[PDB]
Order: C-alpha cells, then sequence, then structure tokens
RNA sequence: GGGGAGUGAAAUAGAACCUGAAACCGUGUACGUACAAGCAGUAGGAGCAGGCUGUCCUGUGACUGCGUACCUUUUGUAU
RNA sequence: ACUCCGAAUACCAGUAAGUACUAUCCGGGAGACACACGGCGGGUGCUAACGUCCGUCGUGGAGAGGGAAACAACCCAGAC
RNA sequence: UAACGGGGCUAAGUAGUAAACCGAAGCUGCGGCAAUACUAGUAUUGGGUAGGGGAGCGUUCUGUAAGCGGUUGAAGGUGU
C-alpha cells in the first residue's frame, strides 16, 4: 500500500515550530531554521542547567563576602571559621541571611571569628 | 639524483625461542642462530642451520662451560 | 521566626505556615513529618546556631502533595557527527507546609 | 479468537530498515561505512 | 527558595566623596570600581546597579609609582589612517587631570550597558571642591 | 468590484466556488525598542499589560552571565 | 654499520596472594586499511617546518566539563 | 597601543614560609531512570563516529469488523 506523508509530516514540523515561538524571523517561521534553533536552545539549556549551579554559588559567595567584610572578616576566613565552629549552613542560606537578617549574619561572623 | 641503496633482506626471526627454565618437549626448537652462538649441551641436538632443539622433555638450561667459556643449552631432567 | 533545616541534599530557610517543595520523601500525603536536622533557629535577636545541629531542633510539617515537576527536555547534539539524543525529565517532589518550629 | 492469536516470542523479528534517521542506528550510510566500492550501489566484490 | 534580587527601583545608592590626593591611581581605582558595582553590599546583584555614587576630588594629585609618570602612555586611535595619538601620564594630568582616574576606573568596570551605567555614577573633579553638596556625600577613605 | 435584498442547512458553499495547511503579505491590540556591537538563543531577571486571586497563569522582556548555524567531507571546519 | 665491558627497562617462563568476566576456541554481522598533535627513542631534514618516515605511550579522531585570553591533539578530568 | 587578555600593578613581580579560600559535567549528598550480574534488593555499569546488538513509536492497507464510534458532528485544519 502507498503511504502519503502529509498529515504526520505536518505534525512534526508543527511541533518544532511551536517550540520556536518567540524567536526572531525565520527562527520562528521556517522549519529548517527553527529546527536548528530549537536544537541549539536545548543544547544551551543543558549546559546552563549545569552552569546555573555555578553562577548562583558565585553570587552567594560574593554576597557573603560583602556581609562578612562589613562585619570585619574575609569570606575566606569566615568559611574556615564556620567549618572550625562546625556550622554547616550552606552558602545559599548564608547569603539569604546576609540580606534578610543582618544581625544573625553578624552573630555567625562573631562565632566564626572565635573559631579562627 | 637517486640512491644506490634501497635494499635489505627479510628478517629471519632468529633468537632464543625457549628461555631458561622453560619446559620443552622433545623436538622443540630452543635457539635459532647463525653458527654456534650457543652450543648444544646434554639432551640438545643441533640442526644443519645450527638450530638447537630438545632431544628429550625437560627444562631448558643455559650454561657457560669449558676452557673457552662457551654458552651451552641443555635440557635438564625435570 | 525562621529556622534552617536539611532535607533532600539541600538546606531550607523556613518559617511557620510556609509551603515548600522538597526532594520526594517516603511519607504518605497528609502525614506529619518532623525534620530533626535543624542548623539554625532565629526568634528575633535570639539566634540558636547548631554545631552542627540545634540541640532540640525540630521542624514539624504536613505533607501537602507528592508530585512531578514541570518537564525538562534534555537535548544532546554532536554537530557533524550524526549523533543526537533527546530525553524528558520530570523530577519528583514532596510539597510540605511547615506547622511548627521547635527551638 | 481471530483477535486473540499471536506468534511465539522470538518467532517474528522486524526487518532492518536502513536510512530512516539517526535514532534507528542505520541512518545516512545505512551501515555501509564511508565511500569506497563496497558502499556503492551494485558495489559487491566477487567471492 | 529564590536568591534575592536587588530591584533597580528599590536599590539604595549612597553618595560618597573620596580624596585622590597622594593615592596610587590603580589601587584607588580598583576600590572605586568595586563600590560603583556595589560589590561591597550584600544586595550585590550582577544585573543591577546597586553601587554607590563616588565623587573624587583632587584627581590631579593622584600618584603613580616607578617612572610611570613619564612612561605610562595613553593611546587613542582616531580611526583615520595613522590616527594613533599618544599622551603620557604627566601630560594628561596637565591637559585633562580627571581623565587619568576616569580611564583607570573605566577599565576596571564591566563592558556593556550596565557597566556604562555604573561609570555614570563616578563624578571626578580635579580641584578640592565639587558641585554635589546637595547630595550630602559622606567622606570615604578609599 | 462590491453592499443590501433574496436563495440555500450553509454564501469566509457565490461560480477567482468542498476542506482550505505552510511559506509569504496585511490591519488591530499588549509589551519592548533610537549610547547600542557579533549564530539572535539560553540561565537568570526588573518593569509593564491581560487574566485569575500574588512564594499564581499568560504575553512582552530593560539588564546580567554564557554562547562562532546545520549538513557534508575530513587529521582537523565558526570557517 | 667498533667492543675488553655493560645497565635500567622490556620480553619469555615458573611459583604465589589479592583484584577483575579475563584469556582462549567455534560461528553470524561489520567497519577500517587518508590519520593528527603531544611526550619519549631515533632516521631524514638545518637535532628547520603545524616537515617527513619508524618505535612506543597519551589525547584527538569518536570526548563534553574546568584551566591554558581566544586555542581538535597541552594540563586537570571522562558528561545516565 | 598590539610581545601581562585589559585596567592597572613597585607588589597586583620573583623566591619562600604559615594558615585559608575559590575552582569542574571529578568526588560527595539528595531524588529518579536504565544495562548487566547476582541473591524486589545488592554490586558494578550507563561519553561516543564507523559499525554490531536490543527494544519501541507512528503511518497506509487486510482480518478481527455487517463489530465499535459518527450529522446530538467523522476525517482533516487550528488552539488548549
Amino acid at each position: 500500500p502507498r503511504v502519503k506523508r502529509g498529515v504526520q509530516a505536518r505534525a512534526r514540523h508543527k511541533k518544532v515550530l511551536k517550540q520556536a515561538k518567540g524567536y526572531y524571523g525565520a527562527r520562528s517561521r521556517v522549519y529548517r531554521v527553527a529546527f536548528q534553533a530549537v536544537t541549539k536552545a536545548g543544547q544551551y539549556a543543558y549546559r546552563d542547567r549545569r552552569a546555573k549551579k555555578r553562577q548562583f554559588r558565585q553570587l552567594w559567595i560574593a554576597r557573603i563576602n560583602a556581609a562578612s567584610r562589613q562585619n570585619g572578616l574575609s569570606y575566606s576566613r569566615f568559611i574556615n571559621g564556620l567549618k572550625k565552629a562546625s556550622i554547616e549552613i550552606d552558602r545559599k542560606i548564608l547569603a539569604d541571611i546576609a540580606v534578610f537578617d543582618k544581625a544573625a549574619f553578624a552573630v555567625l561572623v562573631e562565632k566564626a571569628k572565635a573559631a579562627l | 639524483g637517486s640512491t644506490r641503496n634501497g635494499r635489505d633482506s627479510e628478517s629471519k626471526r632468529l633468537g632464543v625461542k625457549r628461555f631458561g627454565g622453560e619446559s620443552v618437549l622433545a623436538g622443540n626448537i630452543i635457539v635459532r642462530q647463525r653458527g654456534t652462538k650457543f652450543h648444544a649441551g646434554n639432551n640438545v641436538g643441533i640442526g644443519k642451520d645450527h638450530t638447537l632443539f630438545a632431544l628429550t622433555e625437560g627444562k631448558v638450561k643455559f650454561e657457560v662451560k669449558g676452557p673457552k667459556n662457551r654458552k651451552f643449552v641443555s635440557i635438564e631432567a625435570e | 521566626m525562621y529556622a534552617v533545616f536539611q532535607s533532600g541534599g539541600k538546606q531550607h530557610r523556613v518559617s511557620e505556615g510556609q509551603t515548600l517543595r522538597l526532594e520526594k520523601l517516603d511519607v504518605e500525603t497528609g502525614a506529619t513529618v518532623e525534620f530533626d536536622k535543624v542548623l539554625l533557629v532565629a526568634n528575633g535577636e535570639d539566634i540558636k546556631v547548631g554545631a552542627p545541629l540545634v540541640e532540640g531542633g525540630k521542624i514539624v510539617a504536613e505533607v501537602v502533595q507528592h508530585g512531578r515537576g514541570d518537564k525538562v527536555k534534555i537535548v544532546k547534539f554532536r554537530r557533524r557527527k550524526h549523533s543526537r539524543k533527546q530525553q524528558g525529565h520530570r523530577q519528583w517532589f514532596t510539597e510540605v507546609k511547615i506547622t511548627g518550629i521547635n527551638a | 479468537r481471530l483477535n486473540t492469536l499471536a506468534p511465539a516470542a522470538g518467532a517474528k523479528t522486524s526487518a532492518k530498515r536502513v536510512g530512516r534517521g539517526i535514532g534507528s542506528g542505520l541512518g545516512k550510510t545505512g551501515g555501509r561505512g564511508h565511500k569506497g566500492q563496497k558502499s556503492r550501489s551494485g558495489g559487491s566484490v566477487r567471492p | 527558595m529564590k536568591t534575592f534580587v536587588a530591584k533597580p527601583e528599590t536599590v539604595k545608592r549612597d553618595w560618597y566623596v573620596v580624596d585622590a590626593e597622594g593615592k596610587t591611581l590603580g589601587r584607588l581605582a580598583s576600590e572605586i570600581a568595586s563600590r560603583l558595582r556595589g560589590k561591597h553590599k550584600a544586595e550585590y546583584t550582577p544585573h543591577v546597579d546597586a553601587g554607590d555614587y563616588i565623587i573624587v576630588i583632587n584627581a590631579e594629585k593622584v600618584a603613580v609609582t616607578g617612572n610611570k609618570a613619564k612612561d605610562k602612555v595613553y593611546y587613542r586611535h582616531s580611526e583615520f589612517p595613522g590616527g594613533l595619538k599618544s599622551i603620557t601620564f604627566e601630560k594628561l594630568i596637565d591637559r585633562k587631570p580627571e581623565m587619568v582616574l576616569e580611564l583607570a576606573v573605566k577599565g576596571m568596570l564591566p563592558r556593556g550597558p550596565l557597566g556604562r551605567a555604573m561609570y555614570r555614577k563616578l563624578k571626578v573633579y580635579a580641584g578640592a571642591e565639587h558641585n554635589h553638596v546637595a547630595q550630602q556625600p559622606q567622606v570615604l577613605d578609599i
């Protein structure tokens, strides 16, 4: 039997085109360009799911360093202090505390200083 | 603008085929050599091309022997 | 008042009445869950810091829902080498509402 | 019962279909490799 | 859950006044540059200018070590053929005092829209005075 | 050529006539965009506008990080 | 392309512990037989070449990630 | 400019000492999937081109089917 490809052929093309909504120009209109676009978006999305974890930790460390140095200790010394004090609060939390509860951060800094 | 050289024979895969301590059956080639680089000792024959081979089963033994301090291949009973 | 606890492989600053999604827990929906590993409690200026854990630290919570997160698409694409691969992912979570924070 | 009959496990095996994409593992070259006589249509070598 | 983000609307930017007199250009610039980004704040958000307005006074009195006064060269190309222009530190301190420090800071700031925005918050002055009394700048030993 | 009227179950079934995709071209609305440098996305993210009622949904996306299409052929291609 | 001498290594074999689905054999199916750079030993070349030809090990090929500004082939390290 | 990646640096260079920290898709933690062994759990394993092997999705057509659904709306189209 002879198979016509139309109906399924369109469904594939449409799937990709729907994933390419919002891209500029051909990249949202034309299957050949959109496909390439939706692939590279997936590639970037894979790479960035990893690199998100790096970017966020850099941000926290930068913020903790700011707060520690306002409380008279370097980031490097503060982490050592906390380690020596057996305080296992993550950088994500520390950095949250540095913004939202400055006093608590200072306590932790004072604890850290004592351990050093 | 050319080389008078170019030539070389096929390598003849000479050498010790069974080293000290190796267990050999009678007939096993031990050494392939040109001349008697190694001499035939007890339980070792020598072919026309100076191939040393085991006349009996046992263990290959190399040994310097004699007034010229020549190397000898023998098969030791073991 | 807030506290910091360890659940999943992660830490969570949490206050009473806070819903939050964690890595799937082996608990039924509606259940109470008590998290033992509390790192820090803070009631105003009073800050209990664990070393590692706060001594009597317990966060109680209700299990709201176990769910699958919104799908992620994994695209692997090696250009010019005739190799491509796709794969979906929905990560399981447990939604918990914090009931109480014991200092 | 005509809707209930089925072959033995192992009895039937889907034939190999070359040149239907990457996922099949028989895309592009169809398992012929790259270039040369043997990759060409009608390119067999006499036993 | 989500890391805090500084909001361009809400971010509090403080005015400070720094005296450059007798300060190592580069060492001064690196501090100013970090303050303009707002690396000194816990609210430091990379995509937001949460930095601080820095006024510098006595920019013409900024110091430099070695024979850098006579050997540090500033280049500019006009984009006309053979359009490279050189000036030494000493000569640029005479011609345009303020440029020396501003250039220093500019290099140390990130490139692009936000970094250009940050630099806008640097107000360098050759003299001992500045026009931003109304902003009530705090003295800052940087 | 059209608009009414009328016909018809249907007239975006009106003869350029069943269905009526895509490329492509328009009008309208929301958001963005005239100091800003590159595979045009991605991870993040303010603001604005619609819903629903703000640790929601939808659209847009200032700003930041990262990021040289695809195929083929090759030792090796952003080339 | 000399040797009165003469290593390290490597190889051959045996004995032995521990670790490992290893080795081998017989069948079905291949693909490949343009390699590259880097280290080490060399020939060739100018102890030139991102040169060329071998030996051997690594990586690339067919390998992402971090470093080396950017940089297949270097350093670190193997991405359900 | 153009032989520090730039700014800039007289230490932010070079050598060293001490104690820190940053840093990867490495390791760990937490959740999940798969292959292969074993005895559902363990244990190991899951980069990949040529290529081999395994398991599927969907399409048209035949039976099942004069069954089942359909003008109280099929196919197709377009959204969610």
